[PDB]
């Protein structure tokens, strides 16, 4: 909000992947995303606390 | 989910949604593509819901842990009522 | 142009006719299939998810090389016969790759460390821009190296810095994602960089930090779990089974390599052996001083002050100690730090990352 | 400009590639996954029409006779699904599907370490070579050459370098196939699909077959398995189908690659898929005198050095180990700046690199049987 910039919000859990790792390339996905809008904060969902 | 908006004393029981509980890839389009467009569109069929607000959709399930954490966003699915024996 | 006139009189001729037998070849369509396979009476297999069948031959325009196994090319409009190929650009399906930038580096912060700096650019920077000494003498140079020590300190920044200094091209593949529960993703993606990427000669892979694969202990194959030993069989192949010209160059900055070494580091593809050392008096001087060039404090304080007495304080320690001073300078704007945030950033660094076990005497 | 008029003569060509199209004009317009065309218009019995897919599943209980006089339709009739033969017709059949095959031309390696494997690369020469030369004396005598063979030992120290040398000089075809990514998902990746490659070695001759990395195939069990494996186990369980009912050894050869050898089921490793066994170990002092020599063929050195001085401070090692000695000698000509390789740099080195460099990490206590 203060800091005049967007959020990005990333599932933790969902960004395991089995088979042919689809979070490997969704790295480079979300850094186009973050390339795209410079004004913007990543967040690691799914890790955190929310108890 | 039509039949919602239009008849409102209308009752949409889905039961056994743990059929799918957390993804599956694979083959892709087949045989699994089938519950990936849904959640898609239970993100799209659910927009609409709100305005007449008399839709009514409860899903039963067996084991919630590894369910989607997504939907527990508001807007989808808001409040679980827990089923234990005690 | 001069040829417009005459050479160009039996050209454009001869230009224009070819256009409209392309039409009658081409259509607009152009389906998009998938070569399988080159056969010398030229016949092609066709791909599609609508699952085609056809027996189209293999027209002209495309040659042997060009026609490649599995990528995608242009179908006739009608009888779907091949026509054109499609052109390979912008990020592969692959795993994750980097492509290209200049990066902005030198030696200035790892600065002191010349010991072991001068030692990874003789078998790393400079059998690169001069591909000789090699026909005089005849013996092949070692292909990566490979770093165990506590990274971010100075080592793997000078991984940081020969990148630049390489003036090439540069890859950075990550060896992490590769631990995955599934079982076989390992092998898999790893073959196709380096088999892609063959091409293109400088590489130079920088991994860091694999704390999984490597478990063999007494046998070469036992019955722990195979989301681990399998994924490592892979870089066997790489740097034993099948070697390139010394185009492709593996580098992996680890904490500790020792268990992990000898299941690929074979005798005398990669030698390299570099780990944290204790910074000395002189050390210690050129790693903050020159951090220090574009930064502006009380002239009333030494920098050499804390260099005499200190606890294993690398230049990844002196980053924060620089920029949690330079916060609190920075909340009354003002671009000189005074002497009460120098001693206050070191303990925190000191207290929290900085452990010692306690072994004294010996 | 070579394409631009590569097309003129081409295309007018191209009539005349159509007029061997000109013989089935119908459903618009050799390698093939399963056999497909469409309505095969042309075709007891006397016409043929098969066809497996989505739509329309053929089967013809009858055959061997002439309906389509040689190719028809789609082109594509032959072996697939197994089961199915087209042959009196010239049958473009048992063809390589779509799958994954690594097929790369002349593998070429020279010699490595000749120190130990003096009479041990003629046991090698007697699998590939032997039977390329005399193979009257097979009859006679009563005796057939060695098929299956393992290497074990340390990763590469000289031992897999002969095994790509000596391939170089069998002038036949090469494919290298691993067992890392073998395992993949599916059942019948990692078997049926590379059993398509075994058909194709009885099809095609003078194929040569490097197995690698067998210990992501086979292993001894105990508990049968944590799952997961067992596909893993059921490749190392269709090698042997191959080599079951019927097989020549003539074109087809086995060879494993692994750093200990009964790390494997000690039921794959009984004999008759391997003949004879690779022991590779750390040979004499006098044998790899030749190492120092085939690196110094084309390294220039100073005249009137001695080598028995510097084989003595390297103890028993292998072929690969004492190049990385000439390795860092030739580092001690680029920092140190000499002209040529001499005594001293040689001397140093072995105290510099073995007991100086290589320290830990090495393979000693690692194999003794298991």
């Amino acid at each position: 909000h203060h800091t005049d910039c967007k959020f990005i919000r990333v599932s933790g859990a969902e960004l395991v992947q089995k088979y042919i790792g689809e979070g490997s390339r969704m790295v480079r996905e979300l850094f186009v995303m973050a390339r795209e809008h410079a004004p913007s904060i990543i967040f690691m969902d799914e890790i955190d606390s929310i108890g | 989910f039509r039949l919602a908006r239009e008849n409102a004393p209308s009752i949409i029981f889905i039961d056994e949604v743990d059929s799918i509980a957390t993804k599956r890839f694979d083959a892709q389009t087949g045989s699994d593509r089938e519950v990936q467009r849904i959640l898609i569109e239970l993100l799209t069929q659910m927009d609409g819901f709100d305005q007449s607000t008399n839709v009514k959709v409860i899903m039963a399930t067996n084991r919630a842990d590894t369910l989607d954490p997504a939907l527990l966003r508001p807007g989808r699915l808001d409040r679980k009522i827990e089923f234990p024996s005690l | 142009f001069v040829s417009n006139s005459e050479i160009l009189k039996p050209f454009e001729k001869k230009q224009e006719e070819e256009k409209k037998q392309l039409e009658e070849i081409r259509g607009n369509p152009l389906s998009i299939g998938t070569l399988e396979e080159i056969i010398d009476d030229d016949h092609a297999i066709v791909t599609s998810p609508t699952m085609p069948d056809y027996y189209v031959s293999i027209l002209s325009f495309v040659d042997k090389e060009l026609l490649e196994p599995g990528c995608s090319v242009l179908l006739h409009h009608k009888t779907m016969s091949i026509v054109g190929v499609l052109q390979d650009d912008a990020d592969p399906m692959v795993s994750v790759m980097k492509m290209d930038k200049s990066p902005t580096e030198s030696y200035s912060d790892i600065g002191g460390l010349e010991s072991q700096i001068q030692e990874i650019k003789e078998s790393v920077e400079l059998p690169l821009t001069h591909p000789e000494l090699y026909e005089e003498m005849g013996i092949k140079p070692p292909k990566g190296v490979i770093l165990y020590g506590a990274p971010g300190t100075g080592k793997t920044l000078l991984a940081k810095a020969v990148a630049n200094q390489t003036s090439a091209t540069f890859l950075r593949i990550v060896g992490s994602e590769l631990i995955q529960k599934y079982l076989g993703d390992g092998p898999r993606l790893c073959r196709q960089i380096f088999k892609v990427a063959g091409e293109n000669a400088p590489s130079i892979v920088f991994i860091d930090e694999i704390d999984a694969i490597g478990t063999k202990r007494y046998d070469s194959n036992s019955g722990g779990e195979r989301e681990i030993q399998r994924t490592m069989l892979e870089l066997l192949n790489q740097l034993d089974g099948f070697d390139d010209r010394g185009d492709v160059k593996v580098i992996m900055a680890t904490n500790k390599i020792e268990t992990l070494d000898p299941a690929l580091i074979r005798p005398g593809r990669i030698d390299r052996k570099i780990l944290f050392e204790n910074p000395d008096l002189s050390t210690k001087k050129k790693i903050l001083g020159i951090h220090t060039s574009k930064m502006n404090l009380s002239e009333d304080v030494n920098l050499e002050t804390l260099v005499t007495t200190k606890d294993d304080l690398s230049g990844a320690d002196i980053q924060a100690m620089c920029t949690e001073a330079g916060l609190l300078a920075l909340r009354e704007r003002r671009m000189q730090v005074t002497a009460e945030d120098f001693k206050q950033a070191k303990e925190r660094v000191m207290k929290n990352k900085v452990e010692e076990n306690l072994e004294g005497l010996y | 400009l070579k394409q631009t008029e590569n097309d003129l003569k081409d295309i007018e060509a191209r009539i005349k590639e159509k007029a061997g199209v000109k013989e089935s004009d119908t459903g618009l317009a050799h390698p093939l996954q399963v056999a497909r065309c469409t309505k095969i218009i042309k075709g007891e019995d006397a016409k043929y029409v098969i066809n497996l897919k989505q739509i329309a599943k053929f089967v013809v209980g009858l055959g061997e006779r002439v309906s389509p006089t040689d190719i028809e339709e789609g082109m594509r009739v032959g072996v697939d699904r197994s089961k199915y033969n087209i042959e009196l017709p010239l049958p473009p059949r048992i063809d390589p599907s779509v799958t994954m095959m690594t097929v790369e031309e002349k593998p070429d390696v020279t010699y490595s370490d000749v120190g130990g494997c003096k009479d041990q690369i003629e046991k090698l020469r007697e699998v590939v070579e032997l039977p390329l030369l005399s193979p009257e004396r097979f009859a006679t005598l009563g005796i057939d050459p060695p098929k299956g063979i393992l290497l074990y030992g340390p990763p590469g120290t000289g031992k897999t370098l002969c095994a790509r040398a000596v391939a170089n000089r069998t002038d036949a075809t090469f494919i290298r196939v691993i067992g890392s990514e073998l395992v993949q998902k599916y059942v019948g990746e990692g078997a049926r699909m590379v059993r398509e490659l075994f058909e194709m070695a009885r099809t095609k001759k003078a194929c040569i077959i490097f197995f690698d990395e067998i210990d992501a195939v086979g292993g001894a069990r105990f508990d049968d398995g944590a799952g997961g494996d067992n596909e893993v186990q059921r490749t190392m369980l269709e090698l042997i189908t191959q080599l079951d009912g019927f097989d020549p050894r003539g074109n087809i050869k086995v060879m494993f690659a692994t750093n200990r050898p009964n790390t494997l089921d000690p039921a794959l490793l009984r004999p008759g898929r391997i003949d004879r066994k690779v022991e590779f170990s750390l040979p004499d002092l006098e044998g790899r005198a030749n190492i120092f020599r085939i690196h110094s063929k084309s390294m220039s050195v100073e005249r009137g050095i001695r080598w028995e001085l510097i084989s003595r401070l390297c103890p028993n090692s292998t072929g690969a180990e004492l190049r990385s000695v000439c390795t860092e000698a030739g580092m001690f000509a680029i920092r140190a700046r000499r002209k040529v390789a001499t005594e001293k740099d040689f001397l140093k080195a072995v105290d510099k690199v073995i007991s100086g460099y290589k320290k830990f990490s090495s393979t000693s206590r690692y194999m003794q049987y298991n």
